[PDB]
RNA sequence: AUUGGAUAUGCCAUAUAAAGCGCUUUCGAAGAGUCGAGUUGCAGCUCUAAAUGGGUGGUCAUCUAA
RNA sequence: AGGUGGGAACGCCCUUGUGGCGUGCACCAUCGA
RNA sequence: UUGAGAAGCUCAGACGAGUAGGCAGGCGUGGAGGUUUGUGACGAAGCCUUGGGCGUGAGCCUGGGUCGAACAGCCUCUAGU
């Protein structure tokens, strides 16, 4: 914790580091899809592979 | 007709060793003499300061150290340098007023013939 | 992780004490 | 354009998502949101704490709970003295950006976080920035 | 990110756990990139490259 | 007729003047807002420490 | 010295802790809400940690059931920092996940309505709803705080009016258990969240005014 | 086994001496067929200096060649 | 750090939409400097 | 109904010469890091074959004979490919 310190703390054994952050806030993108903030909203579904 | 910089790291560790070897020998002395501070010349440099030569004539009979034991207790001199203001020579006063302070010369033994 | 001129030629800094006892002895 | 010129795996993440957002509902905002996560780096260009502060809060200053969104970098101005009480949402925050919104304001948001705050994209502003750069 | 174990069980050397843990090390949140790493080793693995 | 011909130089060193405290300057207003800028502490880390 | 011991990688340490702060809760003195936020992110991961179906869906019971063990000031406090800290970290969850942490707002939800009963019988409920009715207005269903997630009031929608019949089976008597959800859905500004929470309701005209 | 600079110690030394810095009612020597000018391909040829002088740079600053 | 037209998107609509109504990013015209 | 390597799966139409040129995906060779709880004196590599197998193709896998110490697949790096 002080060779790399923290995301908003700088790391004590070097000068003017920050840990980087993420482009996607939850590391975890096939697990907000299912969530209930979007299944609310969408439209219905239509089927699977479709019938021939 | 080419610089090639394959020796770098060695002259890296070859400057590292000799440094090393010259502590050797002078093992409770410093491996270089203290530089004045003394301000660059251009315009564009005057307020900055680096270490310079060596310490004046009179930046050096005014701190107790005459011209003769500077040299032996690792004080540079510049006989060229000339002190043209009182802070030129007040801030360099207190290079060697502290270097005198800090520093410890072990005594010697002398050769008085007896009887 | 680690936590004026008439002053400066005539006064001198201290004796610098001495730590570590072998820079005393 | 179909699928992203990089290989950050945290960018096929958001892309995974905005692609699904954008087929599973009505909004246009999903395919806008994704119709700029494949741009290049070039093409999303930097936009500041100042000119964001700027178009939410002029001429009525109509600020009053939208969340501002560019899919770029909130990068900073310090020009600016003062900042209002935004709210951001976008993939890059500089450091100088993220420390001067919290410092007095509100939220920083990756568009993860918008997905489950504006599913739909309602109540927001999406911003670009300036792709002029006089001749280059 | 997200969400995490906040202590460490802190071993022995006989294989026992031991009662004191410590808090998890903030570096252990940051980006997994298997893309910019394969750059970067990429690029330090020929810095030791004696020449021909 | 201006000034002479060597002293128009002074106007091509004066920019170097600058140029040395341009950037010193430079380099500590961007440290003094980067003092400044230091996020909150959030004491809920903390505890697991 | 007592919340770094709930964070145990051991279930015979994580519970071994719990019991104790019964002990350390059913104190009658004065907490401060951080405090309450620190003990809180403890029972989070007393939570979080947590292996198997029929221990997790007891745990849970044993986390409802710590509120009437609160002292009477205070039981208002301690669910209210659960709400906060039950809706500042709900998205680092994933859906392995989340089904666990639904009943614990489940139950928190419920026993909540529980409390307001025993509470009932002291005094009136009119006040004694009005001030957990203030809970939430300074909890999830406030406004101004846009970071409260929807898939917190969208779960506390389905929740509100089941467990307020299983807790008063016979009769539940008229008092403001909907006005949550009526100011929330006239001026909050997450617009799904006033569009498709009366389509999530399941509000009772009947018995309420 | 050869060798280093040291440390302590023994004997010698010749000191009627040598050195640092005050203080001066005193003195303070400074490199030539070189410098320099003219002129042919830094060299050649013709000519040939001075002592606050001579050199190189902006009346000043800075240096003390042969 | 100028108004006026477009124009990405997003609210409120009630002619469901249409259309109205408000805020209008980049980029482009228009008159300001 | 499980067909979520969402870089996958699936439905439907049209189209198919190609020069200079432009774009894309792959095959193979020598070395380098990682990997296969990798193969090998009960025979590695190579070589030969009126044997079999795959791919549109560059190529690869294999049976038999020969032979006698090393060698390959996968993900990257590299070029005297």
């Amino acid at each position: 914790d002080s060779v790399f310190g923290s995301t908003t703390e700088v790391a004590q054994l070097k000068k003017n580091y920050f840990l980087p952050e993420n482009i996607i806030s939850n590391a975890d993108v096939t697990r907000l899809i299912n969530s209930d903030e979007i299944q609310s909203i969408v439209k219905a579904a239509g089927p699977s592979r479709v019938k021939r | 007709y080419v610089k090639t910089w394959f020796n770098q790291p060695g002259r890296k560790l070859r400057r590292r060793q000799a440094r090393q070897t010259k502590a050797a020998k002078i093992a409770p002395r410093p491996v270089e003499a203290i530089r004045p501070a003394v301000k660059p010349p251009t315009i564009r440099y005057n307020m900055k300061v680096r270490a310079g030569r060596g310490f004046t004539l009179e930046e050096l009979k005014a701190a107790g150290v005459s011209r003769r034991v500077a040299s032996t207790i690792g004080i540079p001199v510049d006989h060229r340098r000339r002190n043209r203001s009182e802070e030129s020579l007040q801030r360099n006063v207190e290079r060697i007023k502290v270097y005198l302070a800090h520093l410890i010369v072990f005594p010697r033994k002398a050769g008085q013939p007896k009887k | 992780p680690d936590p004026t001129l008439d002053d400066v030629l005539d006064k001198e800094i201290s004796i610098a004490p001495a730590k570590t006892e072998v820079v005393r002895q | 354009r179909s699928k992203p010129a990089s290989e950050n795996v945290y960018l096929k993440l958001l892309v995974k998502l905005y692609r699904f957002l954008a087929r599973r509902t009505d909004s246009r905002f999903n395919k806008a949101i994704l119709k700029r996560l494949f741009q290049s780096k070039t093409n999303r260009p930097p936009i500041s704490i100042s000119k964001i502060a700027a178009l939410t809060s002029r001429k009525s200053a109509s600020s009053q709970n939208k969340t501002t969104v560019v899919v770029g970098t909130v990068t900073d101005d310090e020009r600016m003295l003062t900042v209002p009480k935004l709210s951001i949402a976008a993939l890059r925050f500089t450091k100088s950006a993220r420390a001067r919104i919290l410092k007095a304001g509100g939220e920083v948001l990756t568009l993860d976080q918008l997905a489950l705050r504006a599913p739909t994209g309602s109540n927001t502003v999406l911003v670009r920035g300036k792709k002029h750069a006089r001749e280059a | 990110m997200a969400a995490a174990r906040p202590t460490v069980s802190i071993y022995n050397k006989d294989g026992s756990v031991s009662s004191e843990t410590l808090a998890l090390p903030f570096v252990f949140k940051a980006p997994i990139r298997p893309d910019l790493v394969r750059s970067v080793h990429t690029a330090v693995a020929k810095n030791k490259r004696q020449p021909y | 007729t201006f000034v002479s011909s060597t002293m128009v130089r002074a106007a091509i060193r004066n920019q170097a003047a600058q140029r040395y405290v341009n950037r010193q300057e430079s380099k500590l207003e961007r440290q003094v807002r980067a003092q400044q800028n230091v996020i909150p502490e959030d004491p809920l880390d903390n505890v697991f420490a | 010295p007592f919340i770094k011991k709930l964070a145990a990688n051991d279930r015979k340490t994580r519970d071994k802790a719990l019991e104790s702060l019964q002990r350390f809760l059913s104190q009658k003195k004065k907490f401060e809400r951080l405090d309450f936020l620190k003990l809180w992110k403890g029972l989070f991961y007393c939570m979080w940690m947590a292996d198997k179906p029929l221990y997790q869906q007891k745990l849970s019971d044993n986390l409802a059931a710590l509120v009437p063990i609160v002292w009477i000031d205070n039981r208002i406090l301690f669910q209210s920092t659960f709400w906060e800290t039950m809706g500042r970290e709900w998205t680092g969850i994933d859906i392995l996940r989340t089904d666990k942490f639904y009943l614990l707002m489940r139950r928190f939800c419920a026993a909540a309505f529980r409390d307001i009963q025993t509470r009932s019988k002291t005094a009136l409920l009119d006040k004694v709803v009005a001030e957990y009715n203030q809970m939430w207005m300074d909890g999830p269903f406030n406004t101004e705080n846009l970071a409260f997630p929807n898939g917190i009031l969208f779960h506390l929608a389905d929740i509100w009016t089941e467990e307020l019949r299983k807790v008063y089976p016979e009769d539940v008597p008229k008092a403001d258990w909907y006005l949550p959800f009526d100011s929330t859905i006239k001026s909050s500004h997450n617009v799904v969240l006033r569009k498709t929470l009366p389509k999530r309701l399941d509000r009772v005209s009947e018995y309420t005014k």
